[PDB]
């Protein structure tokens, strides 16, 4: 029951980077494919040689950034035609990556995906990541989910985004490139996990001690958490055993399909010797809004869904009193409609990567919870875009570039409903 | 019409060709269309020798043209430092004013002559006059940060 | 990836060859093409200013052309002269006597096809061309003239391409005569249409700087240029040497340009030095200096208007907790300077390279409404001249009516407007 991930634009293809980097030791496969000693063939390919390829796509509308992947140490695991780069990029500018340069590759994506599908004997679906700031994370993303909902109608697609931060950005036009994508991408994702560069720049910052954070120091980072929630898919899962499950479980409504995600503990690895912390203390650390991948306060919002992603030395017991303690806590509402935790356990612990900044840890736990707090960040997206969109600042470089200037004020009104949605939940 | 050739050979600077027509019989102050006189055009395109010699012969120093401009205004715009003095000296009107309301030195502080503006002012040039917006040549160079020019109208 | 390069005229060909000397001796390219550098970096994005000829040899993807002979021979006289490709030059013999309209319609006219054909040449060599880079001034008559005419026929043959220039704006401190202003105000009515990105080189500025800041008696150009070169280099930094920010035309642009017209850009930078000047400043230093007035190499003063958008880049070895520190200090300081309807609108690159004799520099790149001050000084001398038709016959006699004289001045004058437009603008 395989699943294809597939990545776009920088943000994408470097995550990407890290998440099969940390797939390959958990499953104990080489940089060349090559494994010593399954659940794990979800993701895998296997050759007739024990050569285990990922099912993975990485995509760019410039070659520099996959030329890496291309040269590295990862240069033989992928799939050479997998790898698939254009010339000139889409400029921070949506409409390029969507309408104009985007479309000269599109099609060639699409023919190296279907390769890939017609290796799969039960496809479940799509993991795509990207950046909502970029050119390409926002348009190309756009145009290849809208495409892959019209050739690909019952699978699922999930996705891994990263929100945009001021403080670490390289467009001014980042709000509108946001709010393009995620307008004509809602209708075609299930579900969909927002990380908030600033958000994951502060947890390095605070809690792995690290003063100026790289990209790879939060891609690390951000890897544990997609591996904690992919884990049920690459191993033998009770809890979101196929990517249906993830609606079913986090999503009551199609569009209000934007999890927020917490994760602990995180440990500088340069505290080897760490007092291991509890499951109930890892458990109270998914409430505290500082361990969260998006800012914003679930104490001002309400509860839909929430599952508990446990991973190492964790006792179920343990799990059902830590969750009684919590639900005591009046900070924490549940919506009247809904049941309710649901837990899964993976009893291996968390691998450490050579080269990361974390320290080995006994137990781990990923929280998806749906709160409607989460709507705090899109309003923050929609007053910066509207504060440049009532002078059309930049509009005119879209416009330039196959858009219309009315799929502007559509797409901010599609985000006041979901605004909307948000609150009448 | 030996006045249309005269205001021609005072343009193109030809000092030969303006001494032969003044000696017979050519209208020192003939005008053109728009009130040019041959004073005016020799002015404006620099030609000094002939400022000198229709100042000789009953050119009028600050005859003007349809526009108000005087022979000063248009070469204190274009920056001839000695057909200024040749003029002053021969009693332009340092003060005179155009239908723009600019004076000679408005004109000069606009265009950065700056040697042009300090003889202007030796010659009693008004710092007060005001162009038809109300501005003064001190205001243009405030206006347009030119620190040199003011430190120059405030000496 | 690559940039043509084209210098037009005599001040197009003079500060062009300074560029083209000082990013050689930054990349380690010496005057016969060969790399002699010590690291990496130099190397990683050469080719978006040279091409890559015979046997390891590199030679500027740069177009150099006149309607006078005398500054070909003078390039070539220079340290790089011989560095360029020599069927890139492209020389008329006639001039273009400081005449906007012969360089844009008489012999300017006549000698363009020919530059097309070299520029034709270059750009169907390149992998992925991003654009073009044309140096020139506006005072004159070929790069004014002859400038803009090329442009629009680049324009027309590569709308899809960047076109930005380095445009010198005349001044009666450094003026070699009174028609400057027409050729300016005709040239600026050409950028205000055809061109993505124009950097306001300023004369009035740069001696200004070497007058009173650099307390030089006579400036001469030599010290202008100082201040072009090291303007150019630290503006081109972000394109030349591997970077997340701004890293090619196009980006920068969409950085840079909230609205089509309004694409012309003060440049500054810090230290400011004269030739053969020699402490390292600190990044709050280094950071007070390039957005101060004095600093500026157009003749505007920022504090009169505000910033639409902002680019800077720190070069050297430096604290990049300091300058995010120093950056946002400006910004939280001065918070009414920056329009607030365009959030988060200054962005910042550091490149570990600095440039030569500094350990640190500093180049500000600013979209700021206070630029109207440069158009509004060139359009009162364009008004006080054209008022009393002083040397119109010089124009009108190439062809020229005086209606495009009036068309340009009331280009300009909409293009002021539209800057107090968004000068006075507020969020509400
Ligand atoms: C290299 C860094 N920073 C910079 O190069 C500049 C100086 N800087 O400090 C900025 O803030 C601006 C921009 O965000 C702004 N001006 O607002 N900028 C371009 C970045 O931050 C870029 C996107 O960040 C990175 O490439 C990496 C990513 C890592 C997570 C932190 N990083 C940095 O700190
Ligand atoms: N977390 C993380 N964010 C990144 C990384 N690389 C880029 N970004 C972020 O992604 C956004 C910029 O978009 P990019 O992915 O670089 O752009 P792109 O998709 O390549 O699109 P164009 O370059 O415009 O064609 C900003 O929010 C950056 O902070 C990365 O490796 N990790
Ligand atoms: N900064 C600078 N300005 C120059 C240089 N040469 C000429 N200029 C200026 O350019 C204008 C004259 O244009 P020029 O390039 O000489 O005319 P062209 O050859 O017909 O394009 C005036 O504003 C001069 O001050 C130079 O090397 N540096
Ligand atoms: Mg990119």
């Amino acid at each position: 029951r395989e699943c294809i991930s597939i990545h776009v634009g920088q943000a994408g293809v470097q995550i990407g980077n890290a998440c099969w980097e940390l797939y390959c030791l958990e499953h104990g496969i080489q940089p060349d494919g090559q494994m010593p000693s399954d659940s794990f063939n979800t993701f895998f390919s296997e050759t007739g040689a024990g050569k285990h390829v990922p099912r993975a796509v990485f995509v760019d509308l410039e070659p520099t950034v996959i030329d890496e992947v291309r040269t590295g140490t990862y240069r033989q695991l992928f799939h050479p035609e997998q790898l698939i780069t254009g010339k000139e990029d889409a400029a921070n500018n949506y409409a390029r990556g969507h309408y104009t340069i985007g479309k000269e590759i599109i099609d060639l994506v699409l023919d190296r995906i279907r390769k890939l599908a017609d290796q799969c004997t039960g496809l479940q679906g799509f993991l795509v990541f990207h950046s909502f700031g970029g050119g390409t994370g926002s348009g190309f993303t756009s145009l290849l989910m809208e495409r892959l909902s019209v050739d690909y109608g019952k699978k699922s697609k999930l996705e891994f985004s990263i929100y945009p931060a001021p403080q670490v950005s390289t467009a001014v036009v980042e709000p509108y490139n946001s709010i393009l994508t995620t307008h004509t991408t809602l209708e075609h994702s299930d579900c969909a996990f927002m990380v908030d560069n600033e958000a994951i720049y502060d947890i390095c910052r605070r809690n792995l001690d690290i003063e100026r954070p790289t990209y790879t120091n939060l891609n690390r980072l951000i890897s544990q958490i997609v591996s904690s929630i992919t884990a049920s898919l690459r191993f033998d899962g009770a809890l979101n055993v196929d990517l249906t499950e993830f609606q079913t479980n986090l999503v009551p409504y199609p569009r209000i399909h934007f999890p927020l995600a917490t994760y602990a503990p995180v440990i500088s690895a340069e505290k080897a010797y760490h007092e291991q912390l509890s499951v109930a203390e890892i458990t109270n650390a998914c409430f505290e809004p500082a361990n969260q991948m998006v800012k914003c306060d679930p104490r001002h919002g309400k509860y839909m869904a929430c599952c508990l992603l446990y991973r190492g030395d964790v006792v179920p017991k343990d799990v059902n009193a830590a969750i009684a303690t919590i639900k005591t806590k009046r900070s924490i509402q549940f919506v009247d409609w809904c049941p309710g935790f649901k837990v899964g356990i993976n009893y291996q612990p968390p691998t450490v990567v050579p080269g990361g900044d974390l320290a080995k840890v006994q137990r781990a736990v990923c929280m998806l919870s749906n709160t409607t707090a989460i709507a705090e960040a899109w309003a923050r997206l929609d007053h910066k875009f509207d504060l440049m969109y009532a002078k059309r600042a930049f509009v005119h470089w879209y416009v330039g570039e196959g858009m219309e200037e009315g799929e502007f004020s559509e797409a901010r009104e599609d985000m006041a409903a979901l605004e909307k949605d948000y609150e009448e939940v | 019409d030996l006045g249309k050739k005269l205001l021609e050979a005072a343009r193109a600077g030809q000092d030969d060709e303006v001494r032969i027509l003044m000696a017979n019989g050519a209208d020192v102050n003939a005008t053109d269309a728009s009130g040019l006189t041959p004073l005016h055009l020799a002015a404006t395109y620099g030609h000094l020798e002939i400022v000198e010699v229709l100042l000789k012969h009953g050119a009028d120093v600050n005859a003007i043209d349809i526009m108000g401009s005087t022979p000063l205004h248009l070469a204190a715009l274009i920056g001839h430092l000695e057909i200024v003095e040749v003029l002053l000296k021969h009693g332009a009107d340092v003060n005179a004013v155009d239908t723009w309301g600019d004076t000679p030195l408005h004109l000069a502080a606009i265009m950065g002559h700056l040697e042009i503006v300090e003889v202007l002012l030796k010659h009693g040039a008004d710092v007060n006059a005001q162009d038809k917006f109300g501005k003064t040549a001190f205001d243009i160079s405030i206006d347009n940060g030119n620190e040199d020019l003011a430190e120059i109208l405030q000496k | 990836r690559e940039i043509v390069h084209i210098q037009a005229g005599q001040c197009g060909n003079q500060i062009g060859a300074k560029f083209w000397e000082v990013i050689s001796d930054e990349h380690g390219i010496d005057p016969s093409g060969n790399y002699v550098g010590d690291s990496d970096l130099q190397l990683e994005r050469i080719s978006v200013y040279y091409n890559e000829a015979s046997s390891h040899k590199y030679v500027p993807r740069a177009i150099l052309v006149d309607l006078e002979p005398g500054t070909m021979d003078s390039v070539r006289s220079g340290a790089f002269g011989h560095l360029f490709r020599p069927d890139n030059f492209i020389f008329g013999q006639s001039g273009a006597g400081n005449n906007w309209a012969k360089g844009h319609y008489t012999e300017g006219a006549e000698l363009v096809d020919s530059v097309l054909d070299v520029v034709r040449k270059e750009c169907e060599n390149c992998d992925c061309l991003q654009g073009f880079q044309l140096t020139h001034s506006l005072g004159g008559g070929t790069g004014s003239g002859m400038g803009t005419l090329l442009i629009s026929k680049v324009r027309e043959e590569y709308p899809d391409r960047i076109m930005n220039t380095f445009s010198v704006v005349p001044s009666p401190k450094v003026s070699d005569t009174v028609v400057e202003p027409y050729n300016a105000t005709l040239s600026i009515h050409q950028l205000v249409e055809n061109t993505d990105e124009t950097y306001c080189i300023d004369n009035e500025a740069l001696y200004d700087i070497c007058f009173r800041t650099l307390k030089l008696a006579t400036p001469t150009y030599g010290d202008l240029n100082h201040l072009v070169s090291a303007t150019m280099s630290g503006v081109t930094t972000s394109l030349r040497f591997p970077g997340q920010l701004n890293a090619d035309l196009r980006k920068l642009a969409v950085n840079m340009v909230p609205f089509p017209r309004l694409h012309f850009f003060m440049p500054g930078f810090a230290p400011l030095t004269a030739r053969g000047s020699q402490r390292a400043l600190t990044v709050p230093e280094l950071t007070q200096q390039m957005f101060d007035a004095k600093n500026m190499m157009a003749a505007c003063d920022p504090r009169h208007g505000r910033y639409l958008t902002v680019a800077t880049v720190f070069r050297g070895r430096m604290s990049m907790k300091e300058v995010d520190e120093q950056m946002l200090a400006i910004q939280s300081k001065n918070s009414s300077y920056f329009v607030e309807w365009i959030p988060n609108n200054v962005k910042v690159a550091v490149c570990d390279i600095p440039p030569r004799g500094l350990k640190m520099s500093s180049t500000f790149i600013g979209n700021s409404t206070a630029i109207q001050e440069l158009f509004k000084r060139i359009s009162e001398q364009f008004t006080a001249m054209f008022r009393r038709k002083a040397f119109l016959h010089w124009y009108t006699g190439e062809g020229m009516d005086e209606m495009e004289f009036t068309e340009a001045e009331s280009n300009m004058n909409d293009l002021v407007s539209e800057y107090q437009q968004y000068q006075d603008a507020t969020a509400e």
